[PDB]
């Protein structure tokens, strides 16, 4: 069921700290008021980069895995939460784990994240709000700030949410 | 705050990373865009007066 | 009239010792990447012991490397041979670009690569570096693939038994009697950023008091100038270290 | 004598035949095969520092 | 004169005293990148003289 | 937003095989001039060999 995503998913377009100024920018972002497509795990494409919501109550969404083929013979990360700490792994997962490189430990709401892979960089945004009761995206214009980006050289052309709600996918374009 | 083409619109960063061999040409357009601005500006106000 | 040069508190010397001096460097299919932070990257004690072939830096000057500070670097180590070194550039062709490891065009960091015969060629042969050489398409910038699928020209999978089924590694095989064209060569690639957070790692510039409401030369954290200098009641962020104007 | 190296700054090899010094000084010494790249204007390393 | 980091005259008998001269060692059954190269440089004028 | 890549109708391989690998080339002073036509120049099969 195709949702519309109002002025939502607003992220940095760069690193470069400037401030009073206004700037005229042409960078991957979603469009104002496009299609959002909502699941109430199917392996969802990754274009250019996306804008992932999870509007939950009880924590049922936990991380990803993304990757190429979504077998052994290809590089997948995973970016999961174990209920106590985030963790992030790429290896030759089979969707156990060998050759393999990166390691990183780190120690109703709506949670919307933007995933974006360029220059073999993985970057991670992420944003935070206080929803109430709905059956829907709500509404409104949430800024989103830079958690993290990750040296993973690797193609990512599909993803898949890992659960224990409903969370909608909506694609980048260039803008 | 343009910087007409070279790696920065700050003189002094050119400065700070590239040697007196390499910061010749970088150096050289940005005195010919503050120099064509300022002109376009002096004409204007000569109209102007 | 005056200088002041004023540096952050690292004393570390960063790994020299590790990553130019290893036991074996990956292939360049599988080329490795490590980060380098909180130390002092000096590259004036390499003038005893590594002797480099190629170094040359995109973005940067390397006579100002000694009096820059930059923000994070990361180190990318792997083997090629002899006349492969100059496709590890921006902006380039060949085999090593198309289908082993490419380099963005906006590239800003420095490329340094020198010889080892000595310990990474056998007399009998040393085939244990491999280069991929058959892919359906070419690499985006800054990226790997590990894989060691049998390649098929029309798309399918096969048997590299059966006919039109090829694997897509050749060995590198290198000798001690053979020119420096089919000679072992170990390349490092260095990428700076220079950003406005805090910085980690920078060279070996001795730092000199402040002086105070005088027309002097600073040099902050690589930042060179000339004014005066005087207290401040600024609101900074914690992770700014300059503000500009319109 | 075949050159390995002969790299002209400043002029053009080509003409170096229709062009007319003032006076010239010749500057001799030995080097090994990669630090002949260090023979230049603008350069470092530990032949040019 | 041999050489210490801290500024101070030693003699190399003793610790972080060194020779600051290396020996280039050439031999007959080397790459291209060490082997002896000789290399001169020429400086011209180009005066009104 | 749309792709349109319009080429001839070409399907030979151009003579890598003749050009590249011969048994002699001609010398220097006597090089040796010869016309490519009608084929497709690939430049990725010469990766092999
Ligand atoms: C990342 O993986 C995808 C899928 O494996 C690659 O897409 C392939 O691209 C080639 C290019 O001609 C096509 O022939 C294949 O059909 C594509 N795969 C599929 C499943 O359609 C992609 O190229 C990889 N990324 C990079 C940078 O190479
Ligand atoms: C969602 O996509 C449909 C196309 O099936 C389009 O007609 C509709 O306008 C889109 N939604 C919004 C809010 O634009
Ligand atoms: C994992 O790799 C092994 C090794 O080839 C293979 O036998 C197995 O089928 C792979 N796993 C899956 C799920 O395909
Ligand atoms: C979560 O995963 C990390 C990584 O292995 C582990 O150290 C930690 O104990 C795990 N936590 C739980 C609750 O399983
Ligand atoms: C991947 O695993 C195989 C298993 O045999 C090994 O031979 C190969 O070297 C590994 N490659 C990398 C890049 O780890
Ligand atoms: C330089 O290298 C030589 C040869 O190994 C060694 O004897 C000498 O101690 C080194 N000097 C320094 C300062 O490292
Ligand atoms: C590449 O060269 C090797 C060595 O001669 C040969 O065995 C192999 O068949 C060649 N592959 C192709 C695709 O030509």
């Amino acid at each position: 069921t195709q949702h519309t995503s109002s002025m939502r998913g607003v992220y940095y377009p760069d690193e470069i700290f400037r401030s009073d100024t206004l700037y005229l920018t042409q960078d991957l972002f979603l469009p104002f008021y496009s299609n959002v497509t909502g699941f109430h795990n199917p392996v969802i494409p990754f274009k250019d980069g996306i804008y992932f919501a999870a509007t939950e109550k009880s924590n049922v969404v936990r991380g990803w895995v993304f990757g190429s083929t979504m077998n052994n013979k290809s590089q997948s990360v995973i970016i999961i939460n174990n209920s106590t700490n985030v963790v992030i792994r790429a290896c030759n997962f089979e969707l156990n784990a060998f050759n393999c490189t990166f390691e990183y430990i780190s120690d109703k709401h709506l949670r919307e994240f933007v995933f974006k892979n360029k220059d073999g960089f993985l970057y991670v945004y992420k944003g935070y709000q206080p929803i109430d009761v709905v059956r829907d995206l709500p509404s409104g214009f949430n800024t989103l700030k830079p958690i993290f980006k990750l040296p993973l050289g690797i193609n990512i052309t599909n993803f898949r949410a890992i659960l224990t709600a409903a969370y909608f996918v909506g694609y980048l374009k260039p803008t | 705050s343009s910087n007409f083409g070279a790696i920065s619109s700050v003189l002094n960063d050119i400065l700070s990373r590239l040697d007196k061999c390499e910061a010749e040409v970088q150096i050289d357009r940005l005195i010919t865009g503050r120099l064509q601005s300022l002109q376009t500006y002096v004409t204007q106000q000569l109209i102007r007066a | 009239s005056g200088d002041v040069v004023r540096f952050p508190n690292i004393t570390n010397l960063c790994p020299f010792g590790e990553v130019f001096n290893a036991t074996k460097f990956p292939s360049v299919y599988a080329w490795e990447r490590k980060k380098i932070s909180n130390c002092v990257a000096d590259y004036s004690v390499l003038y005893n012991s590594t002797f480099f072939s190629t170094f040359k830096c995109y973005g940067v000057s390397a006579t100002k490397l000694n009096d820059l500070c930059f923000s994070n670097v990361y180190a990318d180590s792997f083997v090629v041979k002899g006349d492969d070194v100059r496709q590890i550039a921006p902006c380039q062709t060949g085999v090593i670009a198309d289908y082993n490891y490419k380099l963005p065009d906006d590239f800003m960091g420095c490329v340094l690569a020198w010889n080892t015969r000595n310990i990474d060629a056998t007399s009998t042969g040393n085939y244990n570096y491999k280069y991929r050489y058959l892919r359906h398409g070419k690499l985006r910038p800054f990226e790997r693939d590990i894989s060691n699928v049998p390649f098929s020209p029309d798309g399918k999978p096969c048997t590299p038994p059966a006919l039109n089924c090829y694997w897509p590694l050749n060995d590198y095989g290198f000798y001690t009697t053979t020119g420096i064209g089919y000679q072992p060569y170990r390349v490092v690639v260095l990428s700076f950023e220079l950003l406005n957070a805090p910085a980690t790692v920078c060279g070996p510039k001795l730092s000199t008091d402040l002086i105070k409401n005088q027309c002097v030369n600073f040099n902050f954290n690589g930042l060179t100038g000339t004014g005066v200098l005087t207290p401040s009641s600024k609101r900074f962020q914690p992770f700014q270290q300059f503000g500009r104007d319109v």
